[PDB]
């Protein structure tokens, strides 16, 4: 069931792909100053990453699958414990370090190249 | 497809009524603009009704106290002055003058921390009659509020001018206005349309009459609250104005004296020219006209036979028995008597008008505050363009009995309430959803 | 014509729904505190909702129908004077109760499930 | 290479058109007072005209050619030396006096239109 | 028991009870104020 | 740091007309009397 906000986070991947609007719809919702203070970080450390995230050709939705490879030498793990074993608090360790080359490799060679593709196939 | 399906909108034209806070917005240094946003678009809307309701309305509140707080914003960096209660020696100044002015102008005496700590200084002046009491041969004397207050003055070089203002709502609100010639209070009004931003007004204070103000259309109205309760007060707007000219008749130099560390004082000099008083002149005449025309109206709340008196004021204190307000830099306290003087039944020359003037005042009805006036050297003169005015009723008996009118007043709070009836403020809502046909879409 | 904001909002429906850009343009369109009280107010007053839009699945556009069906036990009104009769005014009064079960039932049966068939399907 | 922000901004426009996220990545990255001015001073002017062409009908991409034709009224160039000789600093300049009438007939004439035959006949 | 350090035996010490147990006081005597101006607008209050 | 040169470009500077040089030469005025309030009033050394 829908637990709450960081519900599943304990659970598996495949679970924890279920259910994900628990975090979307949590996460808007003299002294003055602090409050005025939060607000403006806040809505910020949000839309930081939402225009990130727009650039990254899937504006509207939570999960697009776009047009790029995978190095395999980031990791050589067999499908099965990828999404079976493995939780995601695991997950972000192992890739701490490309995480980089990543966002480098993420729409610079997509939003890049799918770009090209628009602006020489689409926008031909 | 008989079955419907359910789609988004964006943008709805739908309002429900809430409150936050606005704005002002305007176009050497006074209290108002001295740094805020300069600046119509007005919109049309018809075929809608709306219910006002006035003194539920809550913009009075935040505005009637952001300035008391621009007004007490802008005194505090200029000096505090304290030493200024010491006993004082005085007399009436200049007697064997029989005019009407004799207990007027006591010049008085006193003693006064030089520059430097430990000497003393004597430095000599001109008060009037109500600024300062004695205590129970010269008698000693100390000004009317040295006690529970402290005093401070104004510093000379900023000024007193009321500067238009408008108020303005942000973004996801609205101004909505009646556009109707006549309006009492409440009501549907079937001509209501839209705005971003405010109006102007000159917020002036102002007792017992509206100075400077905004007209009305051509036919003169009342508006109350408890219309038979007789509690609350009674507001009057005109059609026309009238005018009014007074003025202080003296050229009356001034003094400088420091303090002590770096301070400046100001006091009334001595008096150049001969001794007159402030008095202020009004057209009889076009005056009979208007009240004339007012009582004609209300005639209308009271039945069509009654007989109707206007008297005086009742009492209290001055602050309520008397119609004040400055001008240029001073304060006016007149009689305000012969404009009250007659009664109504059914079927060139002008008026004088008795003023004194007061150097210190304690207005707000916030006891704590209390500010000093420097005089101005040279002669004034003050003209406005009159309207509107207040009024209050007693007790009395049964409904024949000759019901009586006072122009009464006092509070602060109505002298807005006067010129913004006309506005209510909203906030949007943009979104909504409905069936429709659809034919739902992967 | 185009009249002005929240112009036709005393019109029918039909008529309301052929010009809407005009509410959209003019939603952003010692005493600093209330300015910066004000604006920090209407911008995020603006895109809680935005982003609430966007989790709808037609971020981009104003009009999107998606595939989820209608209860007639909401109303039961035929297509004519739903958008002949009465206006928006009115229209939402009689659903102001069921406004929870629309947000509700809107996207947690739309925004996982068609894209459980996408994730699933398309890029099978 | 990239050069860096505003990097080609004096070159030519189709060298410039090849890398633009440059400037985009950039473009969010007692005296507290100009501090909390300032950040929501930017904030609210990116994403007023982040909206502003989020009405435009392609809020996700950078580059979109929607269904619209060209006033040859504005200037008689041919494709070539616009896109060759001439570069983004000059080009603001020849319709200055114009943009009003780019962004009024733009959206008002498109983003209905297109949704108008969506309504009609996508979903009739 | 709660301490940050507890062989360390400079610091201090909480504990926490388990149910709680009261506490009764007062001050036993009737006493009167008196009200004298100070300077300009103010007001002090003494032991009377 | 990240320095951006820049290249095939041409700008006219105006010094004297400068708006940043007003901005700083006043906030200094305010820190400088920022600085000193809360300590110690001193009046009473003129005797
Ligand atoms: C009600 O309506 C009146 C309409 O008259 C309105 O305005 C007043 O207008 C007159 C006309 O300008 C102002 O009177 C003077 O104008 C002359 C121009 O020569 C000046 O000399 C006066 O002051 C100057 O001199 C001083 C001496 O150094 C300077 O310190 C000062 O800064 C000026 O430079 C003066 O301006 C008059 O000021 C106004 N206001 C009043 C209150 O008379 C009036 O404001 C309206 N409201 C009220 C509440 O009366
Ligand atoms: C302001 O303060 C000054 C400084 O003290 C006053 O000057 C001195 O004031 C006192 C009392 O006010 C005077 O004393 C009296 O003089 C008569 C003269 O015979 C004597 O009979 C009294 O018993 C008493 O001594 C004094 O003369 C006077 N001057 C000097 C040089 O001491 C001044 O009077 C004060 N001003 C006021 C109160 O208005
Ligand atoms: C501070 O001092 C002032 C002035 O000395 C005081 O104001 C006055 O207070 C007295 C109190 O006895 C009042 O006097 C009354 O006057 C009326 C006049 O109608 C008279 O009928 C009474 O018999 C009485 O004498 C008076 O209202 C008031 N003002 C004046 C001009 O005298 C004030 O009370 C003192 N205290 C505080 C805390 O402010
Ligand atoms: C308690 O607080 C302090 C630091 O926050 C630590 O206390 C004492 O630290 C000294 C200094 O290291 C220890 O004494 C001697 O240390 C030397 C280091 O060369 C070592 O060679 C000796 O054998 C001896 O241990 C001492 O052990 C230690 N504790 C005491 C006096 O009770 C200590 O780290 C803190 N305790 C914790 C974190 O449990
Ligand atoms: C304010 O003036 C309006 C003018 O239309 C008055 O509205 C109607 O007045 C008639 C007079 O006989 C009443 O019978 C109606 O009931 C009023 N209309 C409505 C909708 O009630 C209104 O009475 C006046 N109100 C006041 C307080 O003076
Ligand atoms: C306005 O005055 C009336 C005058 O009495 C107030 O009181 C009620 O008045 C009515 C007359 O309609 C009497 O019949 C009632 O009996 C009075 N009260 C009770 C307990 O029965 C009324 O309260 C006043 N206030 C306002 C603003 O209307
Ligand atoms: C107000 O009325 C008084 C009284 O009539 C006017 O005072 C006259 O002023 C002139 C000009 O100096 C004198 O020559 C007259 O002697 C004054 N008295 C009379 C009885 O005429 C005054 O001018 C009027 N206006 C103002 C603004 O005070
Ligand atoms: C008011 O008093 C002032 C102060 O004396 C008068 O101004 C003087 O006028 C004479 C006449 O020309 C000049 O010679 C002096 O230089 C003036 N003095 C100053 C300080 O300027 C003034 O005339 C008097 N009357 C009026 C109506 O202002
Ligand atoms: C304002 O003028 C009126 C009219 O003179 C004054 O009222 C008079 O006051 C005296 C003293 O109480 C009474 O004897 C008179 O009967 C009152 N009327 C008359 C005809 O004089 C009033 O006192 C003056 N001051 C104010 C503003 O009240
Ligand atoms: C205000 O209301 C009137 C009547 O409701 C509107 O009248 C229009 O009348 C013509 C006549 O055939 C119809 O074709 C229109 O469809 C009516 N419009 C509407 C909205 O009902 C009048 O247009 C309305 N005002 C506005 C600005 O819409
Ligand atoms: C449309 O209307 C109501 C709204 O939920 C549904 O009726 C419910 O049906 C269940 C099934 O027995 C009852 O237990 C509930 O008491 C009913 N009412 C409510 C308010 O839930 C109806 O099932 C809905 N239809 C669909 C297809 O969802
Ligand atoms: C404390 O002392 C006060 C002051 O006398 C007492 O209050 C008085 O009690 C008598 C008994 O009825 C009254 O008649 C007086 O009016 C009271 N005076 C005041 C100022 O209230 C009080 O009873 C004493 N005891 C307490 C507080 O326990
Ligand atoms: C927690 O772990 C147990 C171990 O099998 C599992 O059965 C359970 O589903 C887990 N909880 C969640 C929420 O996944
Ligand atoms: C994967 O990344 C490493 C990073 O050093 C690189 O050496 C390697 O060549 C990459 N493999 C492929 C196939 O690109
Ligand atoms: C998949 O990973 C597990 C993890 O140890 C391993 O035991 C298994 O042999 C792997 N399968 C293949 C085909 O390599
Ligand atoms: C990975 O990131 C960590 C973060 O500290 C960094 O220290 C490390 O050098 C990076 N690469 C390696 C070898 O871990
Ligand atoms: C008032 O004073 C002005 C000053 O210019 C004068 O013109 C006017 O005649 C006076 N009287 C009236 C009734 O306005
Ligand atoms: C009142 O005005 C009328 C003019 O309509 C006039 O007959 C009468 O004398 C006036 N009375 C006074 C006191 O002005
Ligand atoms: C009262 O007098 C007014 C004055 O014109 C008149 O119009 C109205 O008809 C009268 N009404 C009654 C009830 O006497
Ligand atoms: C009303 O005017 C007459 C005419 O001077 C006067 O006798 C009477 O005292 C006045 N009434 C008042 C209250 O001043
Ligand atoms: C006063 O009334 C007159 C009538 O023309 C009007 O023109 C003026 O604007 C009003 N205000 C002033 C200050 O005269
Ligand atoms: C549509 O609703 C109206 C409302 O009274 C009704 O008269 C009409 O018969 C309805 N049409 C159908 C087909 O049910
Ligand atoms: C609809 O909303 C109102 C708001 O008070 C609520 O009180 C009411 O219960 C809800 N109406 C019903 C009865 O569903
Ligand atoms: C700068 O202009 C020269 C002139 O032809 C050209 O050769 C060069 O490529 C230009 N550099 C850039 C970065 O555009
Ligand atoms: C281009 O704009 C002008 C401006 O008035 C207009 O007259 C002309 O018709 C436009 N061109 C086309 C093809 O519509
Ligand atoms: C393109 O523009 C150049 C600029 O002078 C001109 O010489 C050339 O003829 C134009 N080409 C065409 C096809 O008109
Ligand atoms: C173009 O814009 C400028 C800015 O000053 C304006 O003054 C000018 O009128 C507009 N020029 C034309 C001729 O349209
Ligand atoms: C404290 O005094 C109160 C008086 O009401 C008494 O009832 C109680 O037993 C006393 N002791 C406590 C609370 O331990």
């Amino acid at each position: 069931v829908s637990l709450g906000f960081l519900g599943a986070a304990g659970s598996t991947m495949g679970a924890a792909s279920m259910t994900l609007t628990v975090q979307a719809r949590n996460l808007l919702s003299h002294w003055g100053i602090k409050q005025l203070q939060a607000r403006v970080l806040a809505v910020e450390h949000y839309l930081r990453d939402q225009q990130l995230l727009g650039i990254w050709g899937c504006s509207g939705k939570l999960i697009c699958c776009t047009n790029v490879p995978w190095n395999s030498s980031w990791s050589n793990r067999n499908l099965s414990e990828i999404w079976d074993n493995m939780t995601w608090l695991q997950w972000d360790k192992e890739i701490s370090n490309y995480t980089q080359i990543i966002y480098g490799l993420l729409e610079e060679s997509q939003n890049q190249q799918e770009k090209n593709e628009q602006d020489l196939l689409a926008l031909d | 497809a008989e079955n419907l399906w359910v789609t988004v909108y964006y943008g709805v034209p739908v309002w429900k009524d809430a409150e936050t806070t606005l704005f002002c917005a305007s176009d050497h240094n006074v209290w108002a603009t001295h740094a805020c946003v300069p600046t119509p678009q007005e919109i049309h809307l018809e075929n809608v009704t709306e219910e006002f309701n006035m003194w539920k309305n809550n913009m009075v509140e935040q505005m009637h106290e952001d300035i008391i707080s621009l007004w007490d914003q802008s005194l505090k960096p200029c000096v505090k002055l304290t030493p200024l209660c010491v006993t004082l020696q005085c007399t009436n100044y200049a007697p064997n003058l029989l005019s009407n002015m004799r207990g007027e102008l006591k010049q008085c005496s006193f003693n006064m921390t030089t520059e430097l700590r430990d000497k003393k200084q004597k430095v000599y002046s001109l008060f009037y009659r109500l600024d300062v009491v004695q205590i129970n041969s010269n008698k000693e004397y100390r000004l009317i509020n040295c006690n529970t207050s402290a005093i401070t003055q104004a510093c000379p070089k900023v000024s007193f001018e009321p500067i238009p203002i408008h108020y303005c709502a942000p973004a996801g609100f609205a101004i909505l206005k009646c556009k109707d010639k006549k309006f009492n209070g409440t009501g549907p009004c079937p001509s209501v349309s839209t705005v971003q931003c405010t109006h102007g007004i000159k917020p002036v204070v102002s007792t017992q009459l509206l100075l400077n103000g905004s007209l009305a259309e051509e036919e003169v109205i009342i508006r109350s609250e408890n219309i038979t309760n007789n509690a609350k007060n009674i507001l009057v707007q005109l059609n026309t104005p009238v005018q009014i000219n007074c003025t202080r008749p003296n050229n009356n130099t001034v003094k400088s004296i420091r303090i002590g560390p770096g301070q400046a004082f100001y006091y009334f000099g001595d008096i150049i020219g001969d001794i007159r008083m402030a008095h202020c002149n009004v057209s009889k005449a076009t005056w009979n006209e208007t009240l004339g025309k007012v009582v004609k109206q209300l005639r209308k709340h009271f039945g069509n036979n009654t007989i109707i008196r206007f008297a005086q004021s009742s009492g209290g204190d001055l602050e309520v028995t008397t119609h004040s307000f400055n001008c240029g830099g001073e304060f006016f306290y007149c009689n305000t008597s012969g404009l009250f003087n007659s009664t109504w039944i059914s079927n060139n020359d002008s008026i004088v008008l008795p003023c004194r003037i007061k150097q210190i005042i304690n207005m707000w009805q916030r006891i704590g505050q209390a500010m000093y006036a420097p005089p101005i050297q040279g002669v004034i003169r003050c003209v406005s363009n009159i309207t509107g005015l207040i009024l209050t009723r007693d007790g009395g008996s049964t409904n024949s009995t000759t019901e009586t009118f006072r122009p009464g007043g006092g509070d602060m709070r109505d002298n807005w309430r006067s010129e913004l009836y006309k506005y209510k403020v909203v906030k949007i809502e943009p979104l909504g959803v409905a069936p429709t046909r659809c034919k739902r879409r992967v």
